[PDB]
C-alpha cells in the first residue's frame, strides 16, 4: 500500500538521523566525576565555565564532550553503577579535609574511612575493569595548611614519614594501588589540579588524551 | 494502554511525559514533573491520568500531568525501591524493595495493606497476576515465589542448585499459566506453575537480560538485553 | 640458509616468548606475515636455482611479487594505523576502520588481489613461453663452446619491481613522517624509514650495475645472480632493523 | 641526528664497492661508472640536508 511503501522511506531517513547521532555521541568523551560529601563538587566545574545528576559541556582545543556529575544521591552502589556500565573515565575528586573532623554520629568511622570505603568499592568492581578512574586532587592550600598546623602522623600509624608539603603529596598516591587485586587491565591517574590558577586544566585535559587511546587499543586487541 | 501518553524514567528526577497524537508536531511536552530526592526507576501508567513512578528513596507516589503533583504518598519500606507492578482491576499495585519484601499498596487510601517475606537477598523486578489472587517476585538468591493475597503465604517456591545468578526481571502468561524468569546467564527460564520444571530454556542472548515484555494475549514474547537485540520469541 | 635459521630462530622465538608486552605492541599476525614474506623472499632463490622450466620460471616469479607485496603492505599497514590511531583518539573515542586483526588480515589480502591481478594481466599480455637457449648473446666465432641457462621473465619483473617499490618507499616514507606526532614505545618511525632509505639506495644503486650487465655480452648469468642477491639483502636488513628492538629487549628481558 | 645521517652515508659508501667489483668486461663501462659516481655525491650532497635540515624546517615551520 502507500502508507507501506512510505514506512519504508520513513524508517530509513530515522535510521539515518539515528546512525548520525550516534556517530556524533561517538567522538564526545563521558566523564563521571564522583567524591565524598561537599569534596569540591562546586569549584572544579567553576573552572572552565568561564573559558539528581548534573549535566555540563565544554570544548577544549576543538573537542566537545559531555560531562556527568553524580552530585547529591543517596542510594546503594549494587543498582546505581548497572547505569553508568561502559563509561571510559570516572573522576574521583578525594576530599583532603575528612581526617582532621571527627567521627561521625552514624558512620563507624570518619569521613576518610568511607572515602576509601568507597574508593574501594568504585575501583575493585566486577562489573568495569577495562575502564580507568582517575584522581583529582583539590582543595591543597589549605591542606598544606592543616597539615603544616596539626601532623599526620598522629591519625596514621602505620607509616613514619615526615611532615612536609611534597611527601605529603607524594605519599597518598602509592597507598592507593595496594587495595587493586588486577593490576594488568587497570590503571589509576592522579594529577594535581590548583585552585588559584586556571592554565591548569590544559594541564590534565591532554591527560584524557592518554587515556581514551588506551580504550582505543580496547578495539585493537594486541594488548 | 491507551496509546497518548508516554514517559521516561532517568537518574536526574526528570519525569517528562510525552505524547503521540500532536498538532503540528510529532513529540512535544507539555508538563514537567518534578520534585524527587531519588533516582527514578520505573514508571507505571494506571490510566490517562493518574501515573505512577518508582523513586530511589522510598516513594513509590502516584503523580499527575494536569496539577504537576503527587496525590498520595507510600511509605513503609526500609530500603529504597527499584519495581513496580500494576494490577489489570486498576485498583491496587504491588511494590517490593530491597528488603527482600514486597507490599501491596491501594490507590484510594495510600497504606500497605499486606507484607510478604521469605526472600533471602533482595529483588530486581515483580510481577502480578492476570486474574489478581496473587503475585509472583523473583530476587537474586536464586529462588522463585508466588505471595498469596487470600493464604498470605507462598503456596510452592522454585529452588535451583546449578545455578548461582539471580533473577532480573519476571512475567507471567496471558492468564498466569506459564512463568518467566531471566537470569544473569545471557539467557532465561520458562518455569511451570505448581511441577517446577525448566519446559523452555532460551538462549542467544549476547549480553546480559534486562527486561522482557509478554503481550496480554500472551502469544509472542520480547525480551530486552544490554546487547541492543530486541528479539521476540514464539 | 642464515636468513632460514634467522627466521626459524624469532618465529621460535615469538612462538615461545610472547606474553611480554614488547612482542604484543607490533600486530602478532602482522609479524607472522612479515616473516612469511621474508622467509618467501629468500626461498625465491632456493626455488630459482634449479633449472628454467617455465613453469618455474611463473612459479618463482609470482613467489618473488608476493612476498615483495606482502612484505611491503604488512609495513604500510602497520605504520598507518600507527598514525591513525592518534587522530582516531584525538578526534574520536572508539572509531574501529580497519583496525582489527581480522580486517588488517582482509586488506593484506586485498593488496595480494591486487598484485595477483596485475600479475595476471602481465600473463596475459605476455605468455612468457620457454626461452632458455640465447644465441644473440653467445659468440660462435671464439668458440665458447657454453650455453645458457637463464630465463626471461627479467625485463618485466624487474621494471614491475622497481614501480611498486617506488610507489611503496613513497607511501610507506608518507607514513612515516605522518606518525611521528605522538612520542610511543611502539613508535616505528626511525628504523622503518632508515629501512626504506636502505632499500631505495639499494634499488638505486642495483639498477646501473643491472643495466651495465644487460648490456654487456654472455652476461645473462650475471644479471639474474645480482638481482638475487639484492633482494636477499634488503629482505635481511628488513629482518635485522625489525628485530633488533625484539632481540635487546630479549636479552634485557 | 649526525649519527643517522653518517651511518646512512656509511651503508651508501658500502654499496659503492659491490657495483664498481661486478661491472667487468663491458663496453659501457666508463659511461655508467661516471653516472654512478656523479649520482652518488648528488644523493651524498642531498642526504647531508634532507636527514639533517627536515627538522631544521620543522621548527621553522612551528612558529
Amino acid at each position: 500500500s502507500a502508507e507501506d511503501k512510505a514506512a519504508v522511506e520513513r524508517s530509513k531517513m530515522i535510521d539515518r538521523n539515528l546512525r548520525e547521532d550516534g556517530e556524533k555521541a561517538a567522538k564526545e568523551v563521558k566523564l563521571l566525576l564522583l567524591g565524598a560529601g561537599e569534596s569540591g563538587k562546586n569549584t572544579i566545574v567553576k573552572q572552565m565555565k568561564i573559558i539528581g545528576i548534573v549535566e555540563t559541556h565544554f570544548t577544549d582545543k576543538d573537542l566537545y564532550f559531555k560531562m556527568f556529575d553524580v552530585g547529591a544521591q543517596r542510594s546503594e552502589r549494587k543498582k546505581w553503577i548497572h547505569c553508568f556500565e561502559g563509561v571510559t573515565a570516572i573522576i574521583f575528586c578525594v576530599a583532603l579535609s575528612d581526617y582532621d573532623l571527627v567521627l561521625a554520629e552514624d558512620e563507624e568511622m570518619n569521613r576518610m574511612h568511607a572515602s576509601m570505603k568507597l574508593f574501594d568499592s568504585i575501583c575493585n568492581n566486577k562489573w568495569f575493569t577495562e575502564t580507568s578512574i582517575i584522581l583529582f586532587l583539590n582543595k591543597k592550600d589549605l591542606f598544606e595548611e592543616k597539615i603544616k598546623r596539626s601532623p599526620l602522623t598522629i591519625c596514621y600509624p602505620e607509616y613514619t614519614g615526615s611532615n612536609t608539603y611534597e611527601e605529603a603529596a607524594a605519599y597518598i598516591q602509592c597507598q592507593f594501588e595496594d587495595l587493586n587485586r588486577r593490576k594488568d587491565t587497570k590503571e589509576i591517574y592522579t594529577h594535581f589540579t590548583c585552585s588559584t590558577d586556571t592554565k591548569n586544566v590544559q594541564f590534565v585535559f591532554d591527560a584524557v588524551t592518554d587515556v581514551i587511546i588506551k580504550n582505543n587499543l580496547k578495539e585493537c586487541g594486541l594488548y | 494502554p491507551s496509546g497518548n501518553y508516554v514517559a521516561c524514567g532517568g537518574l536526574d528526577n526528570i519525569c517528562s511525559i510525552y505524547n503521540l497524537k500532536t498538532r503540528e508536531g510529532n513529540v512535544r511536552v507539555s508538563r514537567e514533573l518534578a520534585g524527587h530526592t531519588g533516582y527514578l526507576s520505573c514508571c507505571r501508567f494506571l490510566d490517562d491520568n493518574q501515573i505512577v513512578t518508582s523513586s530511589g528513596d522510598t516513594t513509590c507516589a502516584l503523580w499527575d500531568i494536569e496539577t504537576g503533583q503527587q496525590t498520595t504518598t507510600f511509605t513503609g519500606h526500609t530500603g529504597d525501591v527499584m519495581s513496580l507492578s500494576l494490577a489489570p482491576d486498576t485498583r491496587l499495585f504491588v511494590s517490593g524493595a530491597c528488603d527482600a519484601s514486597a507490599k501491596l499498596w491501594d490507590v484510594r487510601e495510600g497504606m500497605c495493606r499486606q507484607t510478604f517475606t521469605g526472600h533471602e537477598s533482595d529483588i530486581n523486578a515483580i510481577c502480578f497476576f492476570p486474574n489478581g489472587n496473587a503475585f509472583a517476585t523473583g530476587s537474586d538468591d536464586a529462588t522463585c515465589r508466588l505471595f498469596d493475597l487470600r493464604a498470605d503465604q507462598e503456596l510452592m517456591t522454585y529452588s535451583h542448585d546449578n545455578i548461582i545468578c539471580g533473577i532480573t526481571s519476571v512475567s507471567f502468561s496471558k492468564s498466569g499459566r506459564l512463568l518467566l524468569a531471566g537470569y544473569d546467564d545471557f539467557n532465561c527460564n520458562v518455569w511451570d506453575a505448581l511441577k517446577a520444571d525448566r519446559a523452555g530454556v532460551l538462549a542467544g542472548h549476547d549480553n546480559r537480560v534486562s527486561c522482557l515484555g509478554v503481550t496480554d494475549d500472551g502469544m509472542a514474547v520480547a525480551t530486552g538485553s544490554w546487547d541492543s537485540f530486541l528479539k521476540i520469541w514464539n | 640458509v642464515v636468513g632460514i635459521a634467522a627466521t626459524l630462530f624469532v618465529v621460535i622465538t615469538f612462538v615461545r616468548y610472547n606474553d611480554t608486552p614488547i612482542v604484543k605492541a607490533s600486530g602478532r599476525e602482522l609479524s607472522y606475515v612479515l616473516l612469511a614474506g621474508i622467509f618467501l623472499c629468500y626461498a625465491t632463490t632456493f626455488l630459482m636455482i634449479a633449472e628454467p622450466d617455465l613453469g618455474t620460471c611463473s612459479l618463482r616469479r609470482i613467489f618473488l611479487g608476493l612476498g615483495m607485496s606482502i612484505s611491503y603492505a604488512a609495513l604500510l599497514t602497520k605504520t598507518n594505523r600507527i598514525y591513525r590511531i592518534f587522530e582516531q583518539g584525538k578526534r574520536s573515542v572508539s572509531a574501529p576502520r580497519f583496525i582489527s586483526p581480522a580486517s588488517q588480515l582482509a586488506i593484506t589480502f586485498s593488496l595480494i588481489s591486487l598484485q595477483l591481478l596485475g600479475i595476471c594481466v602481465w600473463f596475459v599480455v605476455d605468455p612468457s613461453h620457454s626461452v632458455v637457449d640465447f644465441q644473440d648473446q653467445r659468440t660462435l666465432d671464439p668458440r665458447f663452446a657454453r650455453g645458457v641457462l637463464k630465463c626471461d621473465i627479467s625485463d618485466l619483473s624487474l621494471i614491475c619491481l622497481l614501480g611498486y617499490s617506488m610507489l611503496l618507499m613513497v607511501t610507506c616514507t608518507v607514513y612515516a613522517i605522518k606518525t611521528r606526532g605522538v612520542p610511543e614505545t611502539f613508535n616505528e618511525a626511525k628504523p622503518i624509514g632508515f629501512t626504506m632509505y636502505t632499500t631505495c639506495i639499494v634499488w638505486l644503486a642495483f639498477i646501473p650495475i643491472f643495466f651495465g650487465t644487460s648490456q654487456s655480452a654472455d652476461k645473462l648469468y650475471i644479471q639474474t645472480t645480482t638481482l638475487t642477491v639484492s633482494v636477499s639483502l634488503s629482505a635481511s636488513v628488513s629482518l635485522g632493523m625489525l628485530y633488533m628492538p625484539k632481540v635487546y629487549i630479549i636479552l634485557f628481558h
